Order: C-alpha cells, then structure tokens, then sequence
RNA sequence: CCGGCGCGCG
C-alpha cells in the first residue's frame, strides 16, 4: 500500500491516505490541471475493494457532485461485474459507464453487467435513450452509459463544474488499450488533459452539455 | 427365415426353371423376411415380384404399406402402392393414411395436401377421415416457414362441413390448439381447448412430451399474457385432472423475477416492495454470470427475439395485457355489440397539465409560459338466424325466398363447428354480460392461481407473492 | 444451322436462313390439342437447348429415339442472369415424391 | 387411383451480398472493355478473361463491383408505393431528400447508445456539428462515433434497415390501426398504411429475406456473352465508382447511386 | 374466375386476414363456419385483367403484364411458384400438365 | 447474327 508512492518521492498528493506516505506519482491520482473549476485523477483501480476505497477517499475532500467513470475488462473477473457500478451508484450523483478492456469480449455484453446491479439492462437504458429522457435512480442519483471510454471520460470532463470531481479508472499508468487481440495505444492522463484543454467551446456554443442528451440551439 | 433373401432368389429361378408356379414361393419368401425383421430385403423381393408381374394378395400389401411407413420408408411404400394399383386393387382410405404418416414430417405441406386433394375427389372408399385432416393439419402447423393459419382454417372448414362423415378426436383438438397458439389465435385456441378437455388425455397430447417446443406451455403463457386468467385457471384444472405437472417451459420468469402468479396486477413489468432492498449480486451470481452462461438483455441485428419467452411463437408472443385491462376490454366489447344490434380563455390551457394552484392573477401566465421548460345479443345462435331467414327481388327477405326456391342456399346450410361438433358448452360463454373488474375478484383470482400453481409443481416466486400465510408456506419470508 | 448470340434461338428471315416463329398465338393452340410433347419439341431442342439440338442431330441421322430433354433451355438461363443483375434470385427445386428431398436444377 | 405426385417449385427472393459474392467467386475493378489496337479482352474490365472465363461459361458466370458506398435499388424506393418508406414510417419526399440532396439524417440507429437530441431530418448542416464538436471530440474518435447519431445517403437508410425490429412494427402498427378504429377519407388511408405495413413486416419474419438487402452493397454483373448499351452503363459505375474511392465527396456519392438507377430502370 | 373473390372488410381484424386482402369464396366461407375471429367479408368483381394479377404464379404474372413490379412485390417476400399451370411451364420449356 | 427508319403481303 502506497510502495509506488513512497519510492518516487524517496527518490525525488491529494487526501490523507497519501499524508502518511510523504511521512514515511503515475498512474496514482494523477492530478490534471487546466486551470478549470475541479480536478481530474487517475488511478489504476480496477478491483472493487480499491476502487470502493477511492471512492470513499474522494468524499472526504469536499466535493460538491461525484461524478465517475468505470469499467471491467473481457474473458476475465466475470463473477463481480455488477458491484463496482453499484457502489459508484450507491456512492455518486451523476455516474458515467464504460469498459475497461473490451478485449475479445463484445463491450457492449459486460456495459449491460454494469445495469445487472441496479434492476436496468442495455434494453432498458436504450429504450430510455430513445425518448431522450432518463429518469433518475432511488436515491436521486442520475446514469449516463457509453460504449466507448473515449466520448464518457470527455462529457465527464465536460461536466467538471465548480466544486465538482471527476475518476477516471480501471487503468492507470498503464497506457494501452485491448481491444479484440490488438492492444492498442491509448493514454487516459493525455486524453483527460485534452478534454480539459478545450472544454469552454462545447459550452460556450448554446450546447446545453449539462446532461444526455444535450439540448442543441436549433434541435426542439 | 434365416434372412438369405439371395439364396431364395435361386431358389426361385430353379422353381422357375423346373416349370413351377413361384407365386406361393414368392409370397411366403416375403412374409417370412417380413416376420424376421429384414424389411429391406423384403421390400427388394416383394419389388422384383411384383415388377415381375406377379400380384400379392391384399393381405400382404396392406402388410408391406403399414410395416413401410412405420419405418419412415416412404419410397418403398409408395412403389409398392403404385404396384398393387396397377395389379388391380385401388388404394383405399387405409393406404392413404399410411402415406400420409410419414409425408406430414417431411417439412413441406403441400406434400401432404397433394394426397391429401387425390383423397377428397377420388371415389367413395378414398375419401378422408379424422386421421386424413389430423394428418394434412399437423403437416401443416409443423411447417418450416411461410404462415399456414388461412390453410389450416380452411382445413378445419372443410372437415366441419363434412360433419355426417367425419368426427374429431383429441389429436384434432391438441394441433388446432396448437396452431392458434403459435399465431396467437387465443380465443380459437380456448374454444378447441375447451374441446379437448373432455377427452382423456388432454394436454397430455398437447405437452407432446415436450416436443415441437411443448405447445401446451405456450398455450398457457398465451392465456398468461392477455390476462385470461379464468381461462387459465381451467387449464390449470384440466392439467391438475389429466396429471400433468406444469412444464419448466410454461414456467418461465419474467424480466422482473416474476411469473403467471403475479404478472396481471395492476403493477407491470415492475418489481413490489418486498420489504428490504434486492440483492442484486446473489441474482448476477446465480444467473451464471461465473461461467460466461448469462443472458444479456442487449438488443441485436437480427429477426430473432431478445425475449426468450417469444421462443415458439410465429410472430412473438402476445403482449403483455393486465386481467384489468382484459376485464375492460371485454366489457367495452360487449356494449359494442349491444349499441350495433339496437340501430339494426387561457384558463382552458389549464387541461393539458396538473392545474398546480394557479387560480388569481399572473399565475397563469406565469404557468403557461413555464410549462415549456419540460417540454338482446344471439350470437352463436343458430337457430334464431335460421328462423330470420325464413333478378333476385331488392327486399332481402323476398330474396332469400328466392334462394330457398332456386336452391341457392337453405336452412340446411345454417351450420357452425359448435353445432354439427356437439359444442353444447359453447351457448354458455356467449351472450352474458361480462363481470366488472374488482380489487377482491382479482385478489381472489390470484389466491385461486397461486394455489393451483402450487399444487401443480410450479414454485412461484418470492416477488411473485410480494405483488399480491401462504408466502410463507413456499419457504420464503419478508 | 446458325442461333442468335445471345438468346440462341434459330435466325429470322428467309436471307439469313432463319426458321419460322412458333408465337404465343400457336402455343395456345397446341395447348388446345392437348399434344404436349410436340410443344416441348419446339421449346426446347428445337429453338435453344444446346445440348439436346446436338444430340438430335445426331439420333436422327441413326434413327435411334429422341429421348426428353429434362434441362433448361438457354432462354431461361439468359433470364435468369438478368434476373441477377437486378439483385433477384430465382432458384427451380424439385421435390422427390419418394423421400421428400429437394434437388436444386442447375439453373 | 393414386396420383403420379410431381412436386416442382422455383422461388424468387432478394439476394444478399454474400450470395452475389458467391455468385463472382472475380471482381471488375476497370471500367475498359477491349483493347483499341489489339482487340483483346483488357483485364480486370468488362470482358475480362479470368474473372468471366476463355473466349460456353461466359453465358453463366457473374461478376460484381464492390462499391464504395452503399446504393438504394430504385425499385423499393422510388416505385410507388414505396416499400423502404412504409417499412421505415417516413414520406417518400424526405427519404428522396437523403438520398438524392444534401439531406443528413438525426439519429439513424438504436441499437447503440447515443448522447443527442437531433431528431428528424434536419435539412440544414448543423452549424455545431460542422466545426464544434469535431473540433472539441478531435478527428479518429469523432469519425470512429460519427455513424451513430447524424448520417446521410443511402447508408443511413441501410442502417436503419439494419436495426429494425420486426416485431416491435407489428405491435406498434397493429395498436396505432386499433386506437384509429375506436373513435373520412384519410382517416381510413392511414389504416390501409398501417395494415399494409404490419402485412409488409409479417412476411420479413417468416422468410429469409432481409429488409437492408434493399440497399446494395455489391453489383452483379452480367455475364459477357449476354452483352456482346448495358455494357455503357455498366462502365459509368466503374467510372464513379473508381473516381470515389480516389477521394477517400457527397456529390460524387449521388454520381454512383444515379448510375446504378439507370443501369437497373431507367424512365422512373 | 370473375366471381371467385371476396374483399376483406377495413374492420375485420386479426391473425388469419388482414382488412382488404384479397381471399377465395370458397375459402372465406369455410373459414367463417369454423372461425368466429372477425371473419368480415363481401363479393369482389375483379376484371379479366386484375384477376390475371392476383393468380398463385408470379411467372404468369410477369410474363402478362407490370413485370417490374409483380417482381418487385414477389421477391421481397420470396414467393414459390408451384408450377401447377399450362404457361408456367412454357416459360421453363417442361412439359405442360394438360 | 445488333438496333433503328422506310415500304410492303396475308
């Protein structure tokens, strides 16, 4: 716990739990600065005891909406799909879904064990998609989903407000993408840090970004 | 006897040579083959013979034509009937029958409606009975694609009409149910079960061991899903009495854990209370979200059905009506019939919304410019129509007395399936007043249900009862 | 003597030494008389099937039975290619009376 | 008596892509038919000997041009009653406007997730589509999504052949027919459309057919020596066909549609 | 062959005819004796032309009149052509079964 | 050995 941390800072931090290891980083709650209005980390959790201890790690620093983006790999780890999306649920306002590492596994069948925790399914999400209107979850929470981590992390990006919180996880420092066989190159830090970096036109061009769908000007 | 149907062969030609009548040789050579059970080599003999211009007696044609489509060999039977017609004996409903036994699982109808037009304009001893149309009708609901419901209803037809001849079985019954079950013809379905109940058996028949996907599981997921749930209820009788244990099939659960128990409540589709929270892991885990066996409920390109519970129906299976909307429907029904036979100012936006407060000044205008922000009957009496009827003239009843003198139509032809069938139970379905949905009814209903569910081998759900001491009883608790 | 290119059928006209047209008009009558065969004659192995004009040629000149042709004339194949070229296909199955299976004639 | 029980039968059907490769397989790629000076078959054109066979099989064996995009077949869309337009619920004027003008359609599939609310057939470009989004969401990924939400031409309409769910037609058609009865000319034509769309999608199930063979995606090509005029149509195709896939635009894509129109009916 | 057709009615709903298909007498009135589903029916008198158009052969039909479009209509459904008369088999250059 | 135009015969 913390031994990467602990060695690059020997060598050479946000929350208590890394106090105690400047006492006694990539991939770790990687901070992404833009000059915006929150923060964005990455950590490579993709267990549900690590990701459940992030998760409760961001509430204790404030923030004013959770927002935060999951995955879960193919082939692999098929009997606890369900769980990180409910404690994400059960723990964020607004939560986005996505995949981790598709691989040979169709992505679309392992975004549908994501809803198995919550009484949806792929069916149900998208027939909610197709009358533009999503209504919110028990506890007053909200869900957004997408195939494809690329378009989330950037709407989630897009919806850092004042006083708010973005995860990105399932990867890390790890900056490759598996898909069917081919492990293709993708780093999210840099696409984050994209994302961040020309936020304000989206905005500013009477998009109303603020949730699925977006209200476009001249669509009614 | 010893199966050498060679050494007979030499046999014979040494008979023949010896200038001996081998016919009597032949026809025991044949029959004893048949006995030891060589009926390829008895078919090969029995062919050469009769190719050799030797003629059988009927006894042995009628033996070599049933042994032949016991054994699915439809070639051999059919050469041997051409054979024996050409011998001089014609084929008779018999013959027919044993034919058409193996043509009616050959996947193609019109196999089987071909001999089955030769039978019903030949002569009198080729004319068809009950087992003919069980076997033209199962040909045709089996069938490997196309519809067939205008085949088979018109089948039926003509098999009512040839009422003083012929008379249904419970095989007639079981396929027509399971014809109008397939391409969810549910009140066809109910009349031909009703039909079948009397019949020992029964559903037995129907649940056809579970073959061809077990029709009488979707018979009863037919009745589920319209909410006829006094009608399933009487098949659940008829099951109950015929000892016959509900199948896994017509068992099936819904999206929501549900299933017949408790699916026509006024809650639809959707999950009750249940006291607690659901536990959401334990239903991913035992679905078989371990093994890679789970069922993902992702919609794909293709004209198959995401629904596992549409597997077996032509089109899908009917969609899921409430008993309230069922009891609602039948009573709007009824008094369509009755109305037929008896001929023979911004306030007012307010109704498109809620009316929330509103009512003094500015309100209004402050409502409707933010609204936008979200933005007596005889059916099925014969007899009655048959007493009414009693250049064609342009007075109708002067025209039928002129088709009753040009023999143009009669009373004689005033006759339905019910009638000519000895459906006596079919005037006590008909011309009454539905009774009005009630909250006790249904909960009584579903009581009703749930028992005989229960007492059938079906294990209602834990959800199932939530939506209605019993609960209890299943092993389960809130 | 000599076919069209494309439909195969005998030439028309009396300078290219072509044969005499058997038009709708005249099937009907044939069909009239109820004399299938001579209708099949003059659709098949006398007008476009390649392989049965070749062998009458030759039964003929021994004297040895004209036996029935059983395939497809080239004016049906002619239509069934352009039949493809619309994105149409049209397949001619036959069903064994005996056994029930289905033969696809190569067509 | 027993009838001699003679059971023949063809069937016609819309063929698939596969089906017209296996029909090649062998594809004309060039748009040449014979050489000018020596009057040989020019290869991969045409007449060209390998694919079609020596200069007997030349009467049977097919060709096929892969095409670019995917074109409509003119008579399920433009011959009236239209079946695409009855099968997808939209009038012929908009359909034509996708496939003939510069017409983008909003949301063309379902079956995959999407984060818009473009609905209908917005005649006019989107001016946030044109530069914002693209330039916010970069190029591969934006391309990698942009068949989702806004497509165009013959494409969107194969994609929304594609997705449709039969079944959901008949349940949604039979229901709007039910709820037109229980309350007078077009009152009963919008019946008679919903009759005959129910009727149109029943058939779809049963059978093997598939509703986006509508739109192809391969062309066969006539055997030669049935062509020794088509064959001027046939190199039109290949003409803006092969000039399409140098650019890869739009109007070179209604170049290739509208020669496929007259080489399968002119005069419609 | 005029007198052979009756139309379904625009109110008759259900699962075995849809409301102005094109059915046989003969079958209509079977149907209606062993039915009880809507069954509404009433006498067509097509013309020489338009009954040639609703035969079961689409060959025939092609090979009469509006060949585009009997084709069009037959292959989006695969229709089978049973081959049962005299000028289906002309096309096919078989033998006739008359 | 392919199509158009013109003129004819029954």
């Amino acid at each position: 716990n913390g031994k990467t941390t602990t060695t690059y800072l020997i060598k050479s931090l946000l929350g208590r739990h890394n106090i105690y290891n400047i006492l006694a980083v990539p991939g770790r709650c990687e901070l992404i600065d833009e000059e915006q209005a929150f923060g964005v980390i990455v950590d490579h959790a993709n267990t549900p005891d690590g990701l459940s201890r992030l998760l409760d790690s961001v509430r204790e620093l404030k923030p004013r909406r959770i927002i935060t983006v999951i995955g879960c790999a193919g082939e692999n780890e098929r009997g606890k799909r369900p769980v990180m999306t409910k404690i994400a649920t059960e723990k964020s306002d607004v939560t986005m879904l996505t995949s981790d590492n598709p691989g040979n596994e169709d992505p679309l069948d392992i975004l549908d064990d994501m809803l198995s925790g919550i009484g949806w399914t792929m069916q149900e999400y998208l027939k909610h998609g197709e009358h533009d209107y999503y209504p919110p979850l028990s506890n007053g929470h909200r869900l957004f989903l997408h195939d494809v981590r690329r378009v989330a992390v950037r709407c989630a990006v897009a919806m850092g407000e004042e006083g708010d919180m973005v995860v990105v996880a399932g990867k890390g420092h790890e900056s490759y993408q598996l898909e069917g066989d081919k492990k293709e190159f993708y780093d999210d830090r840099e696409e984050c840090r994209e994302a961040l970096q020309y936020v304000d036109e989206l905005h500013q061009a009477g998009i109303d970004t603020s949730e699925f769908p977006w209200r476009l000007p001249e669509s009614h | 006897s010893k199966g050498n149907a060679q050494r007979g062969l030499e046999l014979l030609a040494a008979m023949e040579k010896l200038n001996y009548d081998i016919r009597q040789a032949w026809l025991i050579l044949v029959e004893e083959l048949v006995r030891t059970n060589h009926l390829e080599e008895a078919n090969k003999v029995f062919l050469k013979g009769a190719r050799g211009g030797m003629r059988a007696t009927d006894q042995l044609y009628d033996l070599m034509i049933e042994e032949d489509c016991k054994a699915g060999d439809h070639s051999n039977a059919l050469d041997i009937s051409y054979e024996m017609e050409a011998a001089g004996r014609f084929a008779t409903t018999f013959h027919f029958n044993c034919l058409l036994s193996v043509q009616a699982t050959c996947g193609i109808p019109e196999v089987a409606y071909a001999t089955f037009e030769n039978m019903e304009y030949g002569e009198d001893f080729m004319k068809p009975d009950t087992e003919t149309y069980n076997w033209v009708i199962q040909a045709y609901t089996r069938a490997d694609s196309y519809d067939r419901v205008q085949d088979v209803a018109e089948l039926l037809g003509m098999m009512v009409e040839d009422y003083k001849r012929v008379q249904p079985n419970v095989k007639t019954h079981a396929l027509l149910v399971e014809c109008f079950t397939k391409y969810c013809v549910v009140k066809e379905a109910i009349r031909h079960f009703r039909a079948l109940k009397n019949f020992e058996g029964g559903t037995k028949v129907l649940h056809n061991a579970g073959n061809f996907e077990d029709p009488l599981s979707l018979y009863l997921r037919a009745l589920c899903r319209e909410g006829r749930i006094v009608e399933l209820i009487d098949a659940l009788d008829a099951m109950r009495r015929d000892n016959q244990p509900i199948p896994p099939r017509a068992m099936i659960m819904s999206r929501k854990y549900r299933t017949l128990v408790s699916s026509w409540i006024e809650p639809l589709q959707e999950e009750a209370e249940l006291g607690y929270e659901i536990d959401y892991l334990a239903r991913y885990v035992e679905e078989g979200g371990l093994t890679g066996e789970r069922k993902r409920w992702v919609p794909r390109r293709g004209k198959t059905p995401l629904d596992p519970d549409a597997a077996g129906f032509i089109y899908s299976n009917p969609i899921e009506t409430s008993f309230k909307q069922r009891c609602l429907e039948d009573w709007k029904v009824h008094h369509r019939k009755l109305l037929r036979t008896l001929q023979s100012e911004l306030k007012e936006e307010l109704e498109a919304q809620g009316l929330p407060i509103d009512g003094t000044r500015n309100v209004l205008y402050q409502r409707v410019q933010k609204a936008r922000r979200i933005n007596k009957l005889h059916e099925g009496d014969t007899e009655f129509w048959k007493r009414r009827f009693l250049w064609f003239p342009e007075e109708p009843f002067e025209a039928f007395k002129e088709m009753r003198e040009r023999k143009v139509f009669d009373v004689s032809d005033m006759y339905t399936i019910a009638d000519v069938w000895g459906w006596t139970w079919e005037k006590d379905f008909k011309n009454k007043t539905p009774r009005r949905w009630s909250q006790e009814w249904e909960v009584e209903l579903a009581i009703v249900l749930m028992a005989k569910v229960i007492e059938l081998g079906g294990v209602p759900t834990i959800g199932d009862c939530a939506v209605i001491q019993t609960t209890h009883s299943l092993g389960y608790a809130f | 003597g000599h076919y069209a290119l494309v439909t195969q059928q005998p030439l028309r006209g009396r300078s290219k030494q072509g044969g005499q047209r058997v038009g709708e008009m005249e099937v009907w009558a044939l069909e009239g008389f109820g004399v299938a065969h001579i209708l099949q004659e003059m659709l098949t192995y006398k007008s476009d099937h390649i392989r049965a004009r070749q062998e009458v040629l030759g039964t003929t000149i021994i004297g040895g039975t004209i036996p029935k042709p059983e395939d497809a004339p080239e004016s049906f194949r002619l239509l069934v290619r352009e039949l493809r070229s619309l994105a149409l296909e049209l397949n001619h199955f036959l069903v064994s009376e005996k056994n029930f299976q289905i033969n696809r004639k190569e067509v | 008596m027993i009838d001699r029980y003679k059971h023949q039968q063809l069937r016609i059907g819309l063929v698939s892509p596969q089906q017209i490769s296996a029909w090649a397989t062998g594809e004309v790629t060039k748009p040449y038919t014979f050489h000018y000076k020596t009057n040989k078959p020019e290869k991969d054109g045409l007449f060209c000997e390998r694919i079609f066979g020596p200069i007997r099989i030349r009467r049977y064996q097919m060709g096929y041009i892969k095409l670019t995009c995917p074109v409509t077949h003119v008579w399920y869309l433009k011959r009236l009653p239209s079946y695409i337009a009855n099968l997808l619920d939209k009038p012929l004027k908009e359909l034509e406007g996708l496939v003939y003008c510069d017409f983008s359609f909003a949301r063309p599939i379902t079956k995959k997730p999407t984060f818009l609310r473009l609905r209908g057939s917005f005649e006019y470009e989107i001016q946030s589509w044109k530069y914002s989004i693209p330039l916010f969401f970069t190029t591969q990924g934006f391309e990698i999504f942009r068949n989702r939400e806004i497509s165009t031409g013959a494409g969107a309409i194969r994609e929304q052949l594609a997705d449709l769910d039969l079944r959901i037609i008949i349940e949604n058609s039979l229901v709007e027919w039910k709820q037109l009865g229980e309350e007078d000319r077009k009152i009963v034509r919008r019946k008679d459309f919903l009759v005959r769309r129910m009727e149109l999608a029943k058939h779809f199930i049963r059978t093997n057919i598939e509703p986006e063979w509508m739109v192809l995606c391969l062309l066969p090509v006539l055997p030669p020596e049935l062509r020794p005029d088509i064959n001027e149509l046939y190199r039109r195709v290949i003409y803006r066909n092969n000039t399409l896939t140098d650019l890869l635009v739009m109007c070179q894509e209604k170049l290739v549609q509208e020669a496929v129109d007259t080489l399968l009916d002119n005069g419609i | 062959q005029i007198t052979s057709k009756v139309l379904v009615s625009e109110e008759g709903m259900s699962n075995v005819f849809l409301p102005g298909e094109l059915i046989g007498l003969l079958r209509a009135e079977r149907t209606g004796r062993a039915l009880e589903e809507a069954i509404c029916y009433r006498a067509v008198l097509l013309g020489i032309t338009r009954a040639s158009l609703n035969t079961q052969s689409f060959i025939s039909e092609a090979s009469f009149q509006e060949t585009a479009r009997v084709l069009a209509k037959a292959a989006l459904r695969g229709r089978i052509d049973w081959l049962k008369g005299l000028k289906e088999n002309v096309v096919l250059g078989g033998v006739i079964p008359a």
